[PDB]
């Protein structure tokens, strides 16, 4: 039935500027006021601008005042965020939303939303280093092992263990982001410690955008 | 109070 | 502008059990309060607009009461599926504001974390760099504190922490605390401790290694 469409997202440069799309089916366009609203990673929602039926009334937050313009065009059922001066702290998923009546900004229909990515770091591999079980893994009991996906740009990673085979009791962590600018992750499971001398854990680490593709063998740290 | 505009006038 | 402030920020519960949450406003805004819920990785969806007006297609045991400063959603009896975020937004007056949410998660018995501490390899020394890493695995509740030590002094503002989502089979949580020393910083102590203090270990737990050893 309804639906919005957001495009024009993507990585840019401190002081750089994207323009973003949203075009919607469903209803008339015309007729509804409509805003974006951003969720910064693992952030709760900000409104950023709102606009009403004719296009000419506008609103912004503060944050974002002076350097974000919204507008619409009524004949091609679409509305725009032009955003300029970009920050850090823009980072966010951008959603089009649009406002539930003739009165209200109050959202009820969002897009998907688009992924918005402000920061000077270039594109970069990880290193994989294992953290490898202890050699004081309890007779009998569960050990634990996994690998550090370090120094990563730009997110997402991905982490499997023993090609896929291996899913039960792994915890892949929500990557942090570094004073660096670089993203880092650990993945970890925990396996039997009767386990560690005859089986092989493998972690296989993938980053698409720089092409980076490891497998790397945790093993008992031999001395 | 209710200082906005939604519906162009 | 207005703030809206969201309590519990954490409101654990069981299936079945009435879900009560609450948004307040640093001003009077009539009834013009709405609420949504989040899931991962999903768009909000609009659960009760202004007025406290449950939209269609939402099930009946959402509702939504008050009005001027103190507003309640209320879930009268929770579904596995409302495990979730919920955010309230007034549309009073702009700039819209959003309270900062709650996450309704699942309750279940106290679980200690298993704990793990984990040197840096090698490799990575070989580099530059010392990266030390603490597990704490399977555990509930969400509290959970990590100290770091180094030659038993605490440290401070050198470690990050991540954390899991509620586990799709068991309900809790795993946490891992990252240290991050130069090498140089790394090769003058000796001793690298991680303790852990949750509520479900009677005292506090240390995993402890000492540099250079097997």
């Amino acid at each position: 039935e309804v639906q919005l469409v957001e495009s024009g997202g993507g990585l840019v440069q401190p002081g750089g500027s994207l323009r973003l799309s949203c075009v919607t089916s469903g209803f008339t366009f015309r007729k509804f006021g409509m805003s974006w609203v951003r969720q910064a990673p693992g952030k709760g929602l900000e409104w950023v601008a709102s606009i009403a039926t004719g296009g000419h009334t506008t609103y912004y937050s503060d944050s974002v005042k002076g350097r974000f313009t919204i507008s619409r065009d009524n004949s091609k059922n679409t509305l725009y965020l032009q955003m300029n001066s970009l920050r850090a702290e823009d980072t966010a998923v951008y959603y089009c939303t649009r406002g539930y009546s003739s009165t209200s900004y109050a959202m009820d229909y969002w897009g998907q939303g688009t992924l918005v990515t402000v920061s000077s770091a270039s594109t970069k591999g990880p290193s994989v280093f294992p953290l490898a079980p202890s050699s004081k893994s309890t007779s009998g009991g569960t050990a634990a092992l996994g690998c550090l996906v370090k120094d990563y740009f730009p997110e997402p990673v991905t982490v499997s263990w023993n090609s896929g085979a291996l899913t039960s009791g792994v915890h892949t962590f929500p990557a942090v982001l570094q004073s660096s600018g670089l993203y880092s992750l650990s993945s970890v499971v925990t396996v039997p410690s009767s386990s560690l001398g005859t089986q092989t854990y493998i972690c296989n680490v993938n980053h698409k955008p720089s092409n980076t593709k490891v497998d790397k063998k945790v093993e008992p740290k031999s001395c | 109070k209710g200082n906005y505009v939604v519906t162009s006038h | 502008d207005i703030v809206l402030t969201q309590s519990p920020a954490t409101l654990s519960l069981s299936p079945g059990e009435r879900a009560t949450l609450s948004c307040m406003t640093s001003t009077d805004i009539d009834d013009d309060m709405n609420w949504y819920q989040q899931k991962p990785g999903q768009a909000p969806r609009l659960l009760i607009s202004e007025g406290n007006t449950l939209r269609p297609g939402v099930p009946a045991r959402f509702s939504g009461s008050g009005s001027g400063t103190d507003f309640t959603l209320t879930i009268s009896s929770l579904e596995p599926e409302d495990f979730a975020v919920y955010y309230c937004l007034q549309s009073f007056n702009v700039p819209l504001t959003f309270g900062q949410g709650t996450k309704v998660e699942i309750k279940r018995t106290v679980a200690a974390p298993s704990v793990f501490i984990f040197p840096p390899s090698d490799s990575q020394l070989k580099s530059g760099t010392a990266s030390v890493v603490c597990l704490l695995n399977n555990f509930y509740p969400r509290e959970a504190k990590v100290q770091w030590k180094v030659d038993n002094a605490l440290q401070s503002g050198n470690s990050q922490e991540s954390v899991t989502e509620q586990d799709s089979k068991d309900s809790t949580y795993s946490l891992s605390s990252t240290l991050t020393l130069s090498k140089a910083d790394y090769e003058k102590h000796k001793v690298y401790a991680c303790e852990v203090t949750h509520q479900g270990l009677s005292s506090p737990v240390t995993k402890s290694f000492n540099r250079g050893e097997c």
